């Protein structure tokens, strides 16, 4: 006890494990049919339906968060253990340009050890593309014992995280007043989690990572390097590397900060040795954002008078206190939104999922162009995998944001609470929002894709002067070209005199090549880039249309005026009014999952082809860059046929010709993804009554053999058939692209 | 001709369109004991006045969704709502409650209007009513 | 308009009438079951065809059937 | 060689006028006639 | 005939049997089943019987011919793929390509679909056009129509009806837009969109394979 | 409580909160109304032929340009201007055939929708079929004339250029 906020019941009982459905009143009835089995896992985590008190739900959520953190620590422990026992980390530490990262060996079972490929140095394993080796090199790891220590620490943290979740629910659980302290939570997360976290990491970088990386770039062998604590212990060794450590922590308090300008650099480019960002520049970044986040954490009034109250700031943002052109939001403004966000967990989850997915996408777009780890940009499989993975995670998270914005509407939205505020006023003109989104999606679909169809027709006619090419009708992205020119002019010896190099070489500047291969070089933006960015705008907008339509019409529409009474996840409202199939908000999350797939797949395809034809390659002794596919994005990626021939047919040479090699698992998974995609269409195109009527004949054949079962076999429900089809489509269609990307990048480098 | 104050509402895009004035409009009237916020079936939140309220909607289903909200989401319940159909010439017709009770109760005097003394599995099978015009439930016998 | 037919297996539970979003159905005296009531569908020009009345019916097979017929502006549920 | 469309066949001026008539001159009159036929009132 | 023929004959047997299953099931359950005893009173084509009784999507007998058109198309795809690859390997002289390559599925994927596509998809490239340009264009056209089918096949009616309601709002409130629909815009019905998506799937499936079979054969053997 | 109790910039359309529109600055400000209500479609008092004539002149004029710059004939001046002229001609004749068949199909007895006698649409004021036929004739005349005026200015661009540079005063 220290804050007098716990005393939680729910005694740790064991008997409550042999009674599935104990959470739901109808789930603990007695199965009867098979739909109960699927209903068990359809709302197992939905703690909002189970009970009605916000405080009990908040306690459950807090302990579930702790258990999730435990799961993530188990995963981290496993990754560090794989890097410490089944890896060539030491070999890669010796030569990180000729050795392929590998952290997984296959047992010698049926045909199975062929997947163990030669990774350089006599190591027979699987080439990992997770970027773990490049991350551990940048953090400061040199030997595998340190990785083993980190694995043990993560396992201990996992055990500690599953004790904190049991102690904050079964022993001393917080009150609801503690969860509603958003001021204190924001202060602590902004200053103590982000601020102190990045400050501690800056301390690590300044005393462990910067030493080790400086010696590594100098040329020292990995086990000839001192361990990190000697860098911490004696200041003579550390002052050999940096001459600003001879004055200790004195120039900082006497505000002579340019003394420290040799390990807090502000270069802003790429290390020529490694290929990653300047490590001193990274440490300076973390110091600056620690000072920024800690200072940001003193903003909200907590127990001492000074600060803001978010409720006051929300309630004052309203007409006539707004900017005159922003005054259309009326005299209520954001008045009832502090009580929306402190009483609805779904509203918070919707905002946090949207921001988390957007930030994961930002992470994907900032780590190919500013490679932040040593020898990262030259391992093209890792760059591809990291960009692609974070784009998929971001897209899924963003779809879940709309999912929970719709769950908030059907369940947690109260019309009496929020009257004539921004939330009420959005629901009160949503036909305008949706119709204008329909028109912009149409405009973007004609002016991106139908231009590709124009190009196909003009190229098949034999009139390429009529095409939307760089040699036909040019469509230069002059605004992005101008931004690229401003970015390369800014960094001159201007508007950013402190930096030497450009923030990325993607904007302009020079060419960084490491080990012969290109780390980074300018990404020229022509007509093909205009066309593919408008493809991206179009697909993002139709995803927004599909998802926002379900959020805005989750309560009711002109068709079904009482859709909130039907639920958030219901199949339909019968074949009447023409047929109201897929009117729920859940069905809009269903249809937006497909559109997020179609949007993120084209983003990862644009990245793969453009980086493979206009950045990645092999620099010779002179300096001439021979790109991987040979600069064919500017003329083949402007037709659909060139996308099917010069990208899909041509670059799938390495995944279908992989049988009998060490990449044969990728060919197997390529075919497996095609199977699972096609198998999904059985659930997506067919309906429930066919399958229930065919199960009738199968039940008859079973009754005749007297093999009748008590649990009555029923077809999958309508929304469950939709969920199964969507999950299968996404799984197969993404496993296919994963196998295609990874087989391609593990064969041609 | 219809009595009641329009509920306090800022307007929406979900309201009446052309078909309201060229085909038909519906009106729902109800008495509330206090001025309080309800949910419009067209989207948004409106405030019913104390006393008599009158609201025009585009569909009968919207008027019945509002009425179901009145008699279930409010304590005390508002069960005295009346729904009228308004025609383009101005003609108003009291439709709900059709009798004057409430369809869910049983009134002496309503009369059968869909009853078929059968048992579903004994409609005349379609081979016999082919070129007749009748379809299998709009008939009179039982096979 | 749709055709809503009520059969003599009706038990007068009123659940079809309570589930109707458009007020097509009402209860009439019958003395053909022990509740003394049977459903009726006079305002079947209002029927949209949602079949909520059929979902609400407890008898096997249903004592109420909706047959989707000629579409009007009311049965298509059009506010435009 | 082939700078334009040709016909090495009899009455080769007939595609020259038949393709406009069948494909972009007579179709919108036919569409108008069919639209007036399906929208005429009793 | 050899070992690669036995497997594809068993695949053809599977295809004819499942297509017959769907069609026989929908014909014999046309008059009624346990889920809908009076199905003969509702006709041959009708959307469903609502979401009651667990849900009754695709319950009509017309929906069986709907669901078996996919299986007919798939079975005839297997049949014509077998015939075409068998004969391409015979006509090229390299019959061992089909012999020791049709017993596993990557051989079908790589030695038939990928391999005999190189001339078709190069019908027009950034360097010029040969006479296979229309077959490349129709190949892509069939892919487009087949993909458009999945819009009618996966997305269902209420989504589009609510979208069309917003469009009706937008049109009545825009200035200078003097047209007005004489007949009210509604989304395509349930059975209608099933038929439209099936027609699209069929047309794209026929166009893609017709363009591939004429160009993979007419290029190798002009 | 707050639902139309405070006075905001966004009002109900025509003071009726049960109408399916809002009074926003884009459909209800004095500048937006002064521009739109004085456009030929909405200018008070005009006969339908003069409305259509001015609409057509403005429309046939700009419809010449897209094919002059972007068309298949764009490599040569004379053919580009001719392709733009006949594109404007074809689009005009198609649009006016559509106007004529809209009037033919819509105005049959009492029309349905916004041209019914009971309709309250302020944004569609051509309530009679005679208005629509006069509009079709005017849009056709004005649009074909504006198209050939743009064509004649583009054909003589060498002369119009030497004029506007004072090269004709030698
Ligand atoms: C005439 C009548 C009319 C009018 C007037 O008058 C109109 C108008 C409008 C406006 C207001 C708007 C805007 C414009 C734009 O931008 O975009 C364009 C488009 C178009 C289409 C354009 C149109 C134009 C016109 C058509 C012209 C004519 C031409 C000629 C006449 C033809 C020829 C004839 C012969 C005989 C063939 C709109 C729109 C929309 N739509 Mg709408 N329309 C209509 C028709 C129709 C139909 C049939 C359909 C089916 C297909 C639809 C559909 C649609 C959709 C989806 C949408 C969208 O998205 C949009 C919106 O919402 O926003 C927001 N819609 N629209
Ligand atoms: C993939 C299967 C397939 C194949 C290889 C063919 C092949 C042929 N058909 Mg076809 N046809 C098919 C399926 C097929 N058909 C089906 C399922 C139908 C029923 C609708 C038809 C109905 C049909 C008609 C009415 C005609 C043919 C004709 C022909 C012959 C000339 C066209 C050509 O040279 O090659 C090209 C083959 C393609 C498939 C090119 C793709 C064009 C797409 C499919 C257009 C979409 C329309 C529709 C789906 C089917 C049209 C097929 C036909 C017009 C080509 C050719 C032998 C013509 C003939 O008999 O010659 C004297 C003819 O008049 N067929
Ligand atoms: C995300 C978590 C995760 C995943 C996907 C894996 C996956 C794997 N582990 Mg691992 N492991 C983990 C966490 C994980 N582990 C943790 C937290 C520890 C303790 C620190 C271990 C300790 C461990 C050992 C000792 C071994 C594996 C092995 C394996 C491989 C085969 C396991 C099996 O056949 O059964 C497999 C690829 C085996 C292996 O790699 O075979 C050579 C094996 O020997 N794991
Ligand atoms: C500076 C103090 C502090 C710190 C470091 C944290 C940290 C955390 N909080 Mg907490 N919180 C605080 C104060 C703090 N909180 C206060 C004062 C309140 C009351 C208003 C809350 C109310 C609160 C709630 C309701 C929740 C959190 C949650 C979390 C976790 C977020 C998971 C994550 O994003 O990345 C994870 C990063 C991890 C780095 C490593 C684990 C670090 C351990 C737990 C502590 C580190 C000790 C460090 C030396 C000090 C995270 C570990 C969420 C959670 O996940 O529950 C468990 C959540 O549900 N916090
Ligand atoms: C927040 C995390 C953190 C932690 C735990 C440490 C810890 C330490 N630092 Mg320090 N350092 C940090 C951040 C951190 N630093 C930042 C953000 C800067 C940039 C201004 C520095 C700049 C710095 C200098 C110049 C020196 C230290 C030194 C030291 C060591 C003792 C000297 C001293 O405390 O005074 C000590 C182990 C001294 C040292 O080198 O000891 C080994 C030393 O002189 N640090
Ligand atoms: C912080 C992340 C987060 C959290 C806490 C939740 C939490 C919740 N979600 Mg949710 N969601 C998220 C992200 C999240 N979601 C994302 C990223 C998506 C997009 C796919 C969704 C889309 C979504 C929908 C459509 C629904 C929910 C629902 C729910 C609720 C019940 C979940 C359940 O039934 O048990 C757990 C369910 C499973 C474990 C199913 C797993 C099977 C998957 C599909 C296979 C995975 C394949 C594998 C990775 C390979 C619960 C409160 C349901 C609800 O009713 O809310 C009230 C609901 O209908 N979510
Ligand atoms: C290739 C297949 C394909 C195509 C062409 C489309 C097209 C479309 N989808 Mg769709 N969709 C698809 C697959 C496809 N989808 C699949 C597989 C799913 C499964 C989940 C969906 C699910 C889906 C949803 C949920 C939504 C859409 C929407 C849309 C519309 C977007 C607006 C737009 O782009 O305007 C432009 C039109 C096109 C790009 C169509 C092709 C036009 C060609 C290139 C030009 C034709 C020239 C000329 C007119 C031809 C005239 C010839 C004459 C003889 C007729 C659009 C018509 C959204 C919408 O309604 O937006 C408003 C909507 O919300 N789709
Ligand atoms: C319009 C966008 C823009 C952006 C994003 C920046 C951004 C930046 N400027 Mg800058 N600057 C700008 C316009 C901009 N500038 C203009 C129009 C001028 C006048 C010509 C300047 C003149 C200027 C000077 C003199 C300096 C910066 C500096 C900086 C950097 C330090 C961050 C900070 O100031 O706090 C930062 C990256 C500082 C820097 O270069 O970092 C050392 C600094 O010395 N700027
Ligand atoms: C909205 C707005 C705007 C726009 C505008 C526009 C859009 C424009 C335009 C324009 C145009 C578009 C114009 C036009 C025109 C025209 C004209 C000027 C015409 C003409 C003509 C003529 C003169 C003809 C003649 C003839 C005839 C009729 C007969 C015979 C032949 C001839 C040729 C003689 C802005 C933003 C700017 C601002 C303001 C407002
Ligand atoms: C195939 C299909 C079915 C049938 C699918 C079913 C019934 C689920 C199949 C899962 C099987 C039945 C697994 C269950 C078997 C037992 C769990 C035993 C498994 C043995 C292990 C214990 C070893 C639907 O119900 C359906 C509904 C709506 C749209 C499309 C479809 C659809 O496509
Ligand atoms: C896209 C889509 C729509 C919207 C599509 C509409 C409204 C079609 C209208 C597009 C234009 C107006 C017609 C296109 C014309 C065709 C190219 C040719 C048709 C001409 C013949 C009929 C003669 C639905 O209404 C729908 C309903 C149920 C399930 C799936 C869907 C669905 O996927
Ligand atoms: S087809 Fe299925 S989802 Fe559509 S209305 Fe009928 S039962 Fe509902
Ligand atoms: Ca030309
Ligand atoms: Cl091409």
């Amino acid at each position: 006890a220290s804050a007098a906020t716990e005393q939680s019941p729910i005694p740790t009982s064991f008997e409550r494990w042999a009674k599935p459905g104990h959470f739901d009143r109808t789930l603990a009835r007695g199965p009867k049919t098979t739909t109960w089995i699927w209903n068990l896992h359809a709302d197992a985590h939905d703690f909002d339906s189970h009970t009605n008190d916000l405080q009990d739900i908040s306690r459950k959520i807090f302990s579930a968060h702790f258990g999730h953190l435990a799961v993530v620590f188990v995963w981290l422990s496993g990754m560090y253990f794989h890097g410490a026992r089944f890896s060539n980390f030491s070999s890669w530490m010796a030569d990180p340009t000729h050795i392929r990262p590998s952290a997984q060996v296959v047992w010698p079972l049926v045909g199975q050890d062929i997947l163990n490929g030669d990774m350089g140095g006599g190591f027979r394993g699987i080439q990992i593309t997770s970027g773990l080796f490049q991350m551990w090199r940048g953090e400061g790891f040199t030997n595998e014992f340190q990785l083993y220590c980190t694995a043990i620490g993560a396992l201990v943290m996992a055990g500690l995280m599953i004790f904190a979740g049991w102690f904050h629910y079964h022993v001393r659980s917080p009150k609801l007043e503690w969860f509603q302290n958003v001021q204190s939570m924001l202060n602590h997360h902004l200053a103590g989690l982000l601020g102190l976290g990045s400050l501690g990491w800056a301390g690590h970088l300044i005393h462990v990572a910067l030493p080790t990386n400086k010696l590594l770039d100098a040329g020292v062998a990995p086990q000839d390097i001192p361990l990190p604590h000697e860098f911490v212990l004696d200041k003579a060794l550390m002052a050999e590397l940096y001459p600003s450590f001879a004055q200790g922590i004195r120039p900082f308090f006497t505000l002579n900060w340019a003394t420290y300008s040799d390990f807090l650099t502000f270069n802003g480019g790429l290390n020529p040795v490694t290929g990653g960002l300047w490590m001193t520049d990274i440490a300076h970044h973390h110091v600056a954002i620690a000072v920024l986040f800690i200072f940001a954490g003193h903003m909200y009034r907590t127990n001492w008078g000074i600060g803001h109250s978010i409720r006051t700031m929300l309630e004052d943002a309203r007409h006539p206190k707004m900017l005159p052109f922003l005054s259309f939001i009326g005299p209520v403004g954001h008045r009832g939104l502090f009580e929306v966000l402190t009483t609805s967990w779904h509203a918070q989850l919707s905002i946090n999922l949207a921001m988390m997915g957007s930030l994961s996408i930002i992470v994907a777009q900032h780590m190919y162009s500013m490679p932040p780890y040593p020898y990262l940009a030259t391992d093209y499989g890792t760059v591809t995998s990291l960009f692609t993975h974070h784009m998929w995670i971001g897209g899924f998270l963003i779809v879940g944001a709309a999912a929970h914005a719709g769950i908030f509407m059907v369940r947690d939205y109260d019309p009496a609470e929020n009257v004539n505020n921004v939330l009420d006023r959005v629901l009160r003109h949503r036909d305008a929002i949706i119709s204008h989104l329909v028109w912009v999606c149409q405009f973007l679909g004609f002016h991106s894709f139908a231009m590709y169809c124009h190009n196909d027709t003009m190229r098949a006619f034999g009139r390429p002067q009529d095409m939307f090419s760089d040699t036909g009708i040019q469509l230069q992205p002059i605004f992005a070209q101008w931004v690229q020119h401003i970015q390369t002019m800014a960094v001159g010896s201007t508007t950013a005199p402190g930096v030497a190099s450009p923030a990325s070489y993607a904007f302009g500047g020079g060419l960084v090549a490491v080990g012969g291969k290109v780390a980074m070089m300018p990404i020229s933006l022509g007509t093909a880039d205009f066309l593919i960015h408008h493809i991206h705008a179009f697909t993002i907008h139709v995803t927004v249309l599909v998802l926002l339509k379900g959020v805005l019409f989750a309560r009711n529409s002109r068709l079904i005026p009482d859709k909130s009474e039907l639920g958030f996840r219901f199949p339909c409202d019968g074949p009447g009014r023409g047929g109201t199939c897929q009117v729920s908000a859940w069905d809009h999350v269903f249809l937006g999952l497909f559109w997020m797939y179609n949007s993120i797949a084209m983003v990862i395809f644009h990245f793969f082809w453009k980086m493979q034809s206009d950045v990645w390659g092999a620099v010779d002794a002179n300096g001439t860059v021979s790109h991987i596919t040979g600069g064919n994005f500017a003329q083949s990626s402007i037709t659909i046929n060139g996308w099917l021939r010069d990208f899909l047919w041509a670059q799938a040479t390495q995944v279908i010709s992989s049988y009998g090699s060490a990449l044969s698992a990728y060919g197997l998974m390529f075919l497996a993804g095609h199977f699972v995609f096609a198998f999904s269409l059985m659930f997506l195109f067919s309906g429930r009554g066919y399958w229930q009527e065919l199960i009738e004949s199968i039940v008859w054949a079973h009754n005749k053999l007297r093999i009748t079962t008590a649990i009555q076999p029923r077809a999958l429900s309508i929304t469950q058939g939709r969920a199964v089809g969507a999950a299968h489509y996404l799984l197969g269609s993404i496993v296919t692209t994963w196998a295609f990307f990874l087989a391609r990048m593990a064969a041609i480098g | 001709a219809l009595t009641g104050s329009m509920p306090k509402f800022g307007g929406s895009t979900g309201g009446l369109l052309t078909a309201a004035f060229v085909e038909e409009r519906y009106a729902i009237t109800w008495t509330s004991s206090k001025e309080q916020v309800f949910e419009m079936p067209t989207g948004g939140a409106a405030t019913m006045n104390e006393g008599e309220n009158l609201l025009e909607l585009a569909r009968k289903e919207q008027c019945l969704a509002l009425g179901a909200q009145l008699r279930t989401k409010f304590k005390p319940k508002i069960t005295d709502y009346k729904i009228y159909r308004i025609f383009p010439n101005g003609e108003t017709t009291f439709i709900h409650p059709a009798d004057g009770v409430f369809p869910e109760k049983v009134n002496e005097g309503r009369g059968y209007s869909g009853k078929k003394d059968r048992r579903i599995g004994e409609n005349p099978n379609p081979a016999t009513i082919k070129f007749s015009g009748q379809n299998t439930f709009e008939t009179d016998m039982k096979s | 308009s749709h055709s809503v037919k009520i059969y003599d297996t009706c038990i007068g539970c009123t659940q079809c009438v309570r589930a109707c979003p458009t007020d097509v159905l009402e209860m009439v005296p019958w003395d053909g079951c022990r509740a003394g009531q049977i459903a009726a569908s006079p305002r079947t020009e209002d029927c949209v065809g949602c079949k909520r009345c059929e979902t609400a019916c407890p008898t096997d097979f249903l004592s109420i059937r909706v047959y989707l017929g000629a579409e009007t502006s009311r049965s298509m549920g059009l506010a435009y | 060689d082939a700078t334009q469309l040709e016909g090495a066949y009899a009455a080769a001026w007939l595609p020259w006028i038949m393709i406009p008539m069948i494909t972009y001159i007579l179709p919108f009159p036919i569409f108008a006639i069919a639209f007036l036929w399906i929208e005429r009132e009793g | 005939i050899g070992p690669g023929d036995f497997l594809v004959h068993h695949a053809i047997a599977l295809g004819l049997h499942v297509t017959t299953l769907i069609l026989v099931k929908g014909a014999l359950d046309a008059r009624g089943s346990k889920l809908m005893p009076d199905k003969k009173d509702f006709g041959y084509a009708f959307p469903c019987d609502g979401p009651g009784r667990g849900g009754t999507c695709d319950i009509s007998a017309w929906d069986s011919v709907y669901l078996a058109t996919f299986w007919m198309l798939n079975t005839l795809g297997w049949v014509t793929f077998y015939w075409h690859w068998k004969h391409l390997a015979i006509w090229s002289g390299n019959v061992a390509q089909f012999n020791e390559g049709s017993t596993y599925l990557m051989g079908w994927f790589r030695d038939y679909l990928w391999l005999n596509s190189a001339q078709l998809i190069n019908g027009y490239n950034p360097y010029g056009t040969n006479n296979l340009a229309i077959w490349a264009w129709i190949f892509l056209f069939g892919h487009l129509v087949w993909a458009i089918s999945f819009m009618f096949l996966i997305t269902w009616r209420g989504y589009w009806q609510e979208l069309i309601e917003t469009l009706m709002w937008a049109h009545e409130n825009t200035p200078l837009s003097f047209g007005y629909p004489k007949d009210k815009p509604v989304a395509l019905s349930i059975v209608q969109a099933r038929l439209v998506g099936l027609v699209h799937f069929t047309v794209g499936y026929i166009a893609t394979y017709g363009a591939f079979l004429i160009a993979s054969t007419g290029s190798r053997f002009p | 409580s707050d639902a139309y109790i405070s006075d905001d910039p966004i009002q109900p359309y025509q003071g009726n909160p049960q109408l399916g529109n809002l009074a926003t600055p884009i459909n209800s400000s004095n500048l937006a109304k002064a521009f739109i209500n004085n456009l030929p479609a909405y200018r008070p008092g005009l006969t339908p032929f003069l409305r259509g004539l001015e609409i057509g002149m403005a429309h046939g004029y700009f419809l010449v340009g897209p094919e002059v710059v972007f068309g298949p004939l764009k490599e040569g001046s004379h053919g580009a201007n001719l392709s733009g002229l006949i594109t404007a001609i074809y689009i005009t004749v198609s649009a006016c055939l559509g106007i004529s068949i809209f009037a033919l199909a819509t105005f049959q007895g009492d029309p349905r929708g916004t041209y019914n006698s009971h309709s309250r649409d302020r944004l569609r004021p051509l309530r009679k079929k005679e208005d629509w036929y006069q509009l079709s004739g005017g849009i056709l005349m004005g649009s074909l004339g504006g198209a050939i005026f743009a064509y004649a200015l583009l054909e003589n661009f060498e002369l119009l250029d030497s004029i506007l540079r004072g090269a004709v005063n030698v």
